[PDB]
RNA sequence: CGGGGAAUCAGGGUUCGAUUCCGGAGAGGGAGCCUGAGAAACGGCUACCACAUCCAAGGAAGGCAGCAGGCGCGCAAAUUACCCACUCCCGACCCGGGGAGGUAGUGACGAAAAAUAACAAUACAGGACUCUUUCGAGGCCCUGUAAUUGGAAUGAGUCCACUUUAAAUCCUUUAACGAGGAUCCAUUGGAGGGCAAGUCUGGUGCCAAUUCCAGCUCCAAUAGCGUAUAUU
């Protein structure tokens, strides 16, 4: 209602198959708008589906009037699956990572180098 | 190797002699007249004025048609006119040597909130700015030392969310009106 | 008179070098024997072990009896005599306590009141004498 | 060290790249290639810092190794490939062409060119030698060797070369009265006509160049790239035409542009 | 009671010193 | 007759009044080398833990000024505490050092 | 270790530069090699010297002036944390790896910003102005001081949700609670011999002066302020 969306520095990136822009969000009396709402408003503005819109890096200014962030709209979901980082793709629920620590992978790697042969695969 | 910068400067100088009565009295006068927290704010503004006077004397040693004298004197005069300390008709490097600390103190946001009648006193002005009741053209400002430009002189407005401004009342007024 | 010749830089340099060697602050800071003979080893503070407690008599025009600690420094084994701010603070000090000691305050010079003491006790048992004397902290044993 | 270096610290990078202090401790470190380390613009800085298709180096890699970027008509997927003076960058997907030529402040301008201008480039001849079986060769400023050049082409002359094939198509002599652009030293980026070349045997020659506004400046002979024959350049020039304005007239132009719009 | 601190202590000292 | 004293603490307060009384008697008799271990930091919600530890440090600093607060929650931290115990500068008490006990 | 550089600054100078950029050197001390385009390499090898680990006593292994961490030394210095998302580097490589590096933890080194109250009525004390020669009158103002009243405004905190981010924290943004002795209580030093600041009080001893101790009053700067040492 009172939240409004403007897009400033628009660019059509044919090389990464997207549109990219800076998003100005006006919420004169609220908290900082969640990213799914901004994705829905950009989906209505740019006449597309909201699963190919990725927004990030929102900073609300002092005093609470305006919030600036970055956004991009991909041509398809496949290009979003190609070109987007894995973490921003996982923020939409589209990527899952190994639940393993650095210490675990590093100590397993250093334990496999004391064994030679396919018995390396028997090292936990 | 860190991606960090270590550049910073001190914004004041302590006085050379600690206990001189005339300097103490003059500093206390300016503190009381302008509603300042301590002596360090007087020393900060004194440091800014001393740097500007040093730049003016250095540019005054140069000959009149030196390109650096013209460029840097023009920029310094333009800045001093832009913050309202000098008059637009006095754009001449000789008049900078006649500037006083009181002009820089009058261009603060605390002093302008006092002088435009948004506050009943200078200390009321300080506590008003510090409590997010003041905005400058769109932007809520907490800093009493916010130096106001001549283009922002007419846009000191009064915080569209403040109880005395936009209208939504404070903690005490909702707590007290809830009793009855 | 001094020479002013335009080709006399070497003589001016040599003379200034010798005459800097005649300067007592320069000689202390550059000869090095002041730092080898200093009990602190050129540092600002030093820790020691309290050997004994003694009483040093004050100056003649203001007669008094001040109380001092004889302390052997840890890092070089040198013996020094250190000052305690009053007799109340001395009750916190016992033989064999690790004590942190500074200088008296006139930069290596002794006292104008107590003859021949240059060091003051700052901490004992890793707590300051100011904190013990004001009841802020207690010391262990 | 015990061998060659692989890292470039960001504050030790060339200043005309216009990198900042707080993004990292490292700069992109150009690969070995036809240009010097200090006189090139790497492809990652072009595609990210200047042209802003990419936000990270990983996006630069995703752009480059989809095989979209041609440098001098050849597809390059090295993100740190050293591109330098007079090099033509072609992006066929977006239909863009560029030449890396200098601003009046000594920085590689984003200079957009016409697709027919992207067919060729200019090279300064750095050495002429005769190789085996009496075959003459020239070596240019971008490590190009051409066999059988024109016998009139000498060192310091400029060849106009065709990027489709790589052969000599035209050339311009070094002569007093020809147009040149300065590619090094304190006068980097300025353009003017050569008025006097003084010779110092066993040392560096000094070329005197006069600007189109009548200003005169000297450089070494190494810093001179002859661009056009007499007075008309054979390539497109940036918005400034090699005319270095002083700080006073630049402030005046900025104030007039602010006054006219706003 | 308590003494004032900060800008208020200086305001009090100024009112004592130069006002009267 | 202790060579080292391991004091135990809770995250919220520093010590009890009984702990204060015991510490007064122990300081006054003579302390050997000591180490400070805290038991319930990981029992707290995460969003407070760091801040809680900071608060605890201040509550300790009035009696133990420059002393590290170890954590004793797991077997791994127990081994780290034992290693800190084994290799540490021992405080020497003169009375028991001059006599056979 | 040398420079770039830092403190001071009328000018000349004086002191500092172990330390993140550039160049050099070294990997416990020496010495000698192999491989490779590149090393006299030490997170390669081979000896000796100094230390030192395991052992079934035959043998085997070693090099934190890398990141953490420990002991020692001392006046003197942080976590055995998370991550390759950023910056870049390496590799057969768009995909793997990086204690480089990033991010949190400790951190009053130091630098910036900046709360700890404001206002109104009333009562006294002053200063202007009108009317009076004056005393005096001012529902005439102005400014101060409150064991006097009064609700207005807020942060500090507590704590949803967003935002932030690799994931988080913080900051910012916002609901809710949150101020009268607003006890939600500012400290550190110095003054009765000279720069700022004392005709003060009480104990305790010597022959009213006079040792030691505890206060009051005042002054300075202020989230900071003393001390030592070196230096300018």
């Amino acid at each position: 209602d009172t939240v409004t969306i403007r897009t400033r520095k628009f660019m059509t990136n044919r090389l990464l198959q997207r549109k990219q822009m800076v998003i100005d969000v006006l919420h004169p009396g609220k908290a900082t708008v969640p990213k799914t709402e901004i994705r829905e408003k950009l989906a209505k503005m740019y006449k597309t589906t909201p699963d190919v819109i990725f927004v990030f890096g929102f900073r609300t200014h002092f005093g609470g009037g305006k919030t600036t962030g970055f956004g991009m709209i991909y041509d398809s979901l496949d290009y979003a699956k190609k070109n987007e980082p894995k973490h921003r793709l996982a923020r939409h629920g589209l990527y899952e990572k190994k639940k393993t620590s650095r210490k675990q992978r590093k100590e397993r790697k250093n334990r496999m180098k004391k064994v030679r042969g396919t018995a390396k695969a028997n090292v936990g | 190797p860190v991606a960090r910068s270590w550049v910073c400067r001190k914004t004041y100088v302590t006085p050379r002699r600690p206990f001189e009565k005339s300097r103490l009295d003059q500093e206390l006068k300016l503190i009381g007249e302008y509603g300042l927290r301590n002596k360090r704010e007087v020393w900060r503004v004194k440091f800014t004025l001393a740097k500007i006077r040093k730049a003016a004397r250095e540019l005054l040693t140069l000959d009149e048609k030196d390109p650096r004298r013209l460029f840097e004197g023009n920029a310094l005069l333009r800045r001093l006119v832009r913050i309202g300390v000098l008059d637009e008709g006095k754009m001449k490097l000789d008049y900078i040597l006649g500037l006083k600390i009181e002009d820089f103190l009058e261009r603060r946001l605390q002093t302008q909130v006092f002088k435009l009648g948004l506050a009943k006193s200078i200390h009321h002005a300080r506590v008003l700015i510090r409590q997010r009741h003041i905005r400058v053209r769109k932007q809520v400002v907490n800093i009493p030392s916010f130096i106001v430009r001549l283009d922002s002189q007419k846009h000191i407005d009064f915080s569209l969310r403040s109880p005395y401004g936009g209208g939504r009342p404070g903690r005490v007024k909702r707590k007290n009106a809830k009793k009855g | 008179g001094k020479c002013r010749g335009l080709r006399t830089a070497r003589k001016l340099r040599s003379h200034r070098r010798d005459q800097k060697w005649h300067d007592k602050q320069y000689k202390k800071a550059h000869l090095g024997t002041a730092l080898k003979a200093n009990p602190f080893g050129g540092a600002s503070h030093a820790k020691g072990i309290v050997l004994e407690k003694v009483g040093v008599e004050a100056k003649q025009p203001n007669s008094a009896i001040r109380k001092c600690v004889r302390v052997q420094l840890i890092k070089n084994g040198k013996k020094i005599t250190a000052f305690v701010p009053n007799d109340g603070c001395l009750n916190f000090i016992e033989e064999n306590d690790e004590v942190l000691v500074a200088g008296f305050g006139r930069k290596g010079h002794a006292v104008g009141d107590i003859p021949g003491v240059r060091f003051k006790v700052v901490k004992v048992a890793n707590v300051s004498l100011l904190a013990l004397y004001k009841g802020k902290k207690e010391r262990p044993r | 060290a015990r061998g060659p270096k692989k890292h470039l610290k960001r504050v030790a990078a060339p200043k005309h790249w216009m990198l900042d202090k707080l993004t990292g401790v490292f700069a992109p470190r150009p690969s070995t290639g036809p240009h010097k380390l200090r006189e090139c613009l790497p492809l990652i800085i072009f595609l990210r810092n200047r042209l802003k298709y990419a936000l990270t180096g990983d996006e630069v890699k995703k752009i480059c190794m989809q095989r979209f970027i041609k440098i001098d008509g050849k597809v390059r997927t090295d993100i740190t490939y050293p591109a330098g003076f007079m090099d033509v960058i072609s992006i066929d997907k977006t239909g863009e062409n560029f030449r890396l030529i200098y601003d009046t402040k000594g920085r590689f301008a984003v200079h957009r060119i016409t697709p027919e201008e992207a067919k060729y480039k200019l090279c300064k001849v750095r050495k002429i030698f005769v190789g085996t079986k009496g075959i003459p060769h020239l070596v240019t400023h971008d490590a190009r060797t051409i066999r059988y050049p024109d016998p009139l082409i000498k060192v310091n002359d400029t060849i106009q070369i065709d990027l489709e094939t790589g052969k000599i198509t035209d050339f311009i002599k070094f002569d007093t009265g020809n147009l040149c652009m300065v590619t090094g030293g304190a006068n980097l980026g300025r353009i003017g006509v050569i008025t006097n070349r003084e010779r110092h045997p066993g040392s560096f020659d000094v070329v005197h160049v006069k600007d189109a506004n009548g200003n005169s400046f000297a450089t070494r002979l190494s810093n001179i790239f002859v661009i056009g024959k007499g007075n008309k350049p054979w390539i497109s020039l940036p918005r400034g035409k090699g005319i270095r304005l002083t700080i006073a007239e630049e402030r005046d132009k900025r104030l007039a542009a602010k006054q006219s719009s706003g | 009671k308590k003494k004032k601190t900060g800008r208020a202590k200086r305001r009090m000292q100024y009112n004592r010193r130069f006002v009267n | 007759v202790a060579d080292t004293i391991l004091f135990l603490l809770d995250p919220l307060e520093g010590w009890d009044s009984t702990g204060d009384y015991c510490l007064s008697c122990l300081f006054a008799q003579g302390l050997p080398t000591y180490t400070l271990a805290v038991q319930g930091i990981s029992g707290l919600p995460l969003k407070k833990q760091i801040d809680t530890r900071k608060k605890l440090s201040k509550a300790v600093e009035k009696r133990f000024p420059h002393d590290k607060l170890l954590l004793l929650d797991t077997q791994q931290e127990a081994g780290m505490l034992l290693r800190q115990l084994a290799n540490q500068k021992q405080q020497h008490l003169a009375f028991r050092d001059r006599r056979a006990y």
